[PDB]
């Protein structure tokens, strides 16, 4: 509670004028990964998380990139790449 | 001119009206595959953003499909035939009146 | 809507009488020539609206 | 349009200096970063539109067609006839073009040549006009005496 | 020729190493390391050639012909041995953790990379930072930067200079920006802690978005963290040192706060016990003082 | 050569320039005050002129009207007359904002980058010749008034 109320208080520091809609451009820095004898369920939250956005990275790379090479369509043919793992992602949740 | 108008802003409402005579010259297409319009051929469209003199790629972009102020986020729509025209109307009677 | 008038029985029609009355508009080219190069096509545009 | 930068670690005794090949092998074998450099020797990285293109690179044309207000899509077919590129540089699109790396710096490398004539000649002839008023200057400050 | 006769096989001291094409039966050759001199077999078709020797620390690997990997390391390792650690690949950049200090951030080489073209000077941080600005200015909107690594590792550095440079753009004088960037010691002073991978951490996900204007400058921020590492607390081990928070104002503070207050010693502390000593950073003076200030 | 009333408009030019003695011509001189006298272009004049990169002595350098004159004629041949388009072309490109919001501060960057160099003199000269107000000339204007020698 006291780290919240410290980052509400660092916010409204930078809380300046708040106008809309002209420009905007994002960074993000997520927490890192590791290996150790005794994690708990958060560390493995954010594995999932560096696996999760580094298979984003994969398939918006090859995948979009191909599907705006259709979408054109001038000359173009299906080239191979694989590299996916969604099903090994997939294993978090799913009650169905 | 015997109400007190230079001849400049005679030549002004001619050319408020000429864009808007030339305004309904713009043609459409569907995209073939999505309900996007697909715009081949910027002769009139070149033609009626010289005669209000705006960049015309903006202009083309924005018409064609506009990027809503939702509030929620910056998203950009696509739009149909019937979206493109209401606004090719909208602009002329505003402008007319 | 036939009803009698001054005159005589008239004949009307719905053509989307809703889509007229509102008159919808796009703000991002009335934006855009909130800011133009001739004085003119600028006044017609100038007052906030 | 996401960019991204990667970063990688090169032992684990923290130190500095001398670093270990298999270690950073096995993490770009995973992070598969052949498979970028795969695409971009195979797959085109530029896509540009066509009234763009045809604004920003005319300089190298040396032909200003004067048939302004129609014709893009001509406009694009003559740009390609003063690049005079073989077929496979190039695949024009529906709306955007299709080429492939090393093509663009070429572009900005012919137009830098191409303007420094343009400025020196803008240049000298400033050149001129000064030395102009300068002798038209002189006479009438000896005129006056 | 024609064989360039040191295509480099598989081996242990490096990943690998070069091969001398000789006599050769049903793919079955004695190759001899010509670094070495020793005749080694070699059955599998494991060649990896190279390019002619003329091609000193290629400015981006795409003038090559054979998509090998150990020349790949050698550009590599060149580059690292002399410091020129933002090499790029075709569309992204990698880097490698450097461990030491070079005077790379002048603001000269900030001015010098103020709009130029990708191909004008020797690749390097602040000019991915700068063509991002005329990149989102040049089309409508929405730039984006994304970085991600094994660990943390540079998770911190590159995003701080990716903020001095924007900051150092960002103009019409300069006390909102400062704000902007002396907010990053005060979260990270309350937020890291020592890890034995390194006594450097970051114990959540930061991110942020500036906010620019039609001449895109600073108008205002928000950040949103996520999901400190609560349990780090009680718990403790070796290298387990929870925070530094703790650890520096202990005593870094007047001793009138020490009377008002009820702190006590490294060992009278029921809950914190292990010796803290191993911490060449600073002598934390900086972590009360500058924080105040900054505050 | 033309008829004599362009000997005597020399004529009386040498006696304008007796500055260090009338009777000596000094490349400096006589280039600097034929580009007065209708030549604009003198870069690449200060080699093909010559034939001499010997650039050394601004003080004793050997040019008499005997020869001064053929190779003026020489030169009178008109190499290269450019015309006002490729100018204005070259300088709309250099055009940042198209209308003369501030062109002052590129100008001086352009001027002091390019091969040829200019000195502030020339850049406390600018503001004179109709080019007072930032940037009030979109690039025509100064093209006509450049162009009256
Ligand atoms: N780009 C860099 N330049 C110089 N030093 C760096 C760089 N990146 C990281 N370091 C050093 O490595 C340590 C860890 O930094 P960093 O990886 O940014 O944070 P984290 O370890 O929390 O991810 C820091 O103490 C810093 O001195
Ligand atoms: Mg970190």
């Amino acid at each position: 509670r006291l780290f919240r109320w410290i980052l509400t208080r660092v916010n409204k520091a930078l809380d300046k004028t708040k106008r809309q809609g002209a420009s905007f451009l994002g960074i993000l820095d997520i927490a890192g990964f590791e290996i150790f004898e005794i994690n708990s369920f958060e560390q493995l939250c954010i594995n999932y998380t560096n696996e999760k956005l580094q298979q984003l990275f994969n398939h918006t790379m090859f995948i979009l990139e191909q599907e705006e090479y259709q979408r054109e369509g001038i000359e173009w043919n299906f080239i191979d790449f694989g590299l996916d793992l969604q099903p090994c992602i997939e294993l978090i949740e799913r009650p169905t | 001119t015997i109400m007190g108008f230079t001849e400049e802003e005679q030549t002004s409402i001619l050319r408020v009206v000429s864009s808007v005579l030339q305004l309904g010259n713009i043609v459409f297409k569907k995209e073939r595959n999505t309900d996007q319009a697909s715009m081949p051929d910027n002769t009139a469209a070149q033609k009626v953003c010289h005669l209000m003199g705006i960049n015309v790629t903006d202009f083309t972009r924005s018409i064609l499909t506009p990027r809503i102020k939702v509030g929620r986020d910056v998203v950009q729509k696509a739009q149909t035939k019937e979206q493109a025209d209401f606004a090719i109307e909208a602009l002329a009677k505003a402008k007319f009146e | 809507f036939c009803i009698l008038h001054y005159a005589g029985k008239v004949t009307y029609n719905a053509s989307a009488w809703l889509t007229k009355n509102m008159d919808p508009l796009n703000d991002n080219v009335t934006s855009l020539l909130n800011q133009s190069s001739d004085k003119f096509v600028a006044d017609l545009w100038k007052d906030v609206d | 349009n996401p960019n991204f930068v990667r970063c990688i670690i090169p032992n684990h005794e923290k130190r500095a200096g001398k670093l270990d090949a298999h270690l950073v092998l096995e993490q770009l074998r995973c992070n598969g970063v052949l498979e970028g450099i795969r695409i971009c020797r195979q797959g085109f990285p530029n896509r540009i539109v066509f009234q763009e293109f045809r604004q920003r690179y005319e300089i190298l044309a040396a032909n200003a067609i004067p048939k302004g207000f129609m014709d893009g899509k001509q406009a694009c077919i003559l740009m390609i006839k003063a690049l005079e590129l073989d077929p496979n540089l190039y695949r024009i699109g529906q709306s955007k073009i299709f080429f492939r790396t090393g093509v663009l710096a070429h572009l900005e490398e012919e137009r830098d040549l191409k303007i420094t004539d343009v400025i020196i000649a803008f240049q000298a002839q400033c050149r001129g006009y000064l030395a102009r008023k300068a002798f038209a200057k002189r006479q009438q400050q000896l005129t006056a005496m | 020729w024609s064989a360039k006769k040191l295509v480099w096989v598989p081996s242990e001291k490096h990943g690998f190493e070069a091969a001398s094409i000789k006599e050769e039966k049903g793919d079955e050759v004695t190759v001899e390391l010509q670094e070495n001199g020793k005749k080694v077999t070699l059955s599998k078709d494991d060649i990896q050639k190279m390019n002619p020797p003329k091609f000193s620390k290629v400015e981006d690997m795409a003038e090559l012909t054979c998509l090998n990997e150990a020349s790949v390391l050698h550009n590599l390792r060149e580059r690292y041995f002399s410091g020129l650690i933002y090499t790029y690949s075709g569309l992204f950049c990698v880097v490698i953790n450097p461990y030491k200090q070079l005077p790379i951030y002048s603001e000269k080489i900030i001015d010098m990379y103020k709009g130029k073209k990708r191909h004008e000077m020797p690749p390097h941080i602040y000019a991915i930072a700068d063509t991002a600005y005329r990149s989102m200015l040049q089309d409508r909107e929405d730039q984006s930067i994304l970085c991600t690594g094994e660990s943390g590792a540079g998770k911190t550095e590159n995003t701080k200079k990716v903020i001095q440079y924007l900051a150092v753009v960002a103009s019409s004088y300069g006390e909102l920006e400062k704000q902007l960037l002396q907010a990053n010691p005060i979260l990270e002073a309350f937020g890291n802690a020592k890890t034995v991978k390194n006594d450097n951490s970051s114990r959540f996900g930061k991110f942020i978005r500036i906010n620019f204007d039609v001449t895109g400058y600073i108008v205002g921020a928000n950040i949103e963290t996520y999901l400190l590492e609560k349990s780090r607390a009680i718990r403790q081990a070796k290298d387990e040192r929870t925070f530094h928070i703790f650890y520096y104002l202990i005593a870094g503070a007047s001793e009138q706060m020490r009377n008002d207050l009820l702190l006590e010693g490294f060992n009278n502390y029921t809950f914190l016990s292990n010796g803290h000593v191993p911490i060449p950073a600073q002598q934390d003076d900086e972590m009360f003082q500058e924080t105040l200030e900054a505050m | 050569d033309f008829s004599e009333e362009q000997t005597a408009e020399f004529k009386e030019a040498f006696q304008l320039f007796d500055r260090t003695g009338d009777g000596k011509i000094l490349y400096s001189q006589c280039g600097d005050v034929m580009r007065a006298l209708g030549q604009n272009p003198t870069n690449a004049e200060v080699m093909k002129v010559l034939g001499n990169p010997k650039s050394d002595e601004m003080n004793l350098k050997t040019l008499k009207f005997e020869q001064f004159l053929p190779m003026m004629q020489t030169i009178a041949k008109n190499k290269d007359q450019g015309c006002f388009e490729d100018y204005v072309e070259g300088l709309r490109v250099f055009d940042k904002e198209g209308n003369g919001t501030v062109m002052g501060a590129e100008i001086r960057h352009v001027l002091v980058t390019l091969g040829e160099k200019m000195t502030e003199e020339e850049v406390e000269q600018l503001v004179a010749g109709h080019e007072d107000s930032n940037g009030c000339i979109n690039y025509e204007e100064l093209v006509r008034m450049v162009l009256s020698g």
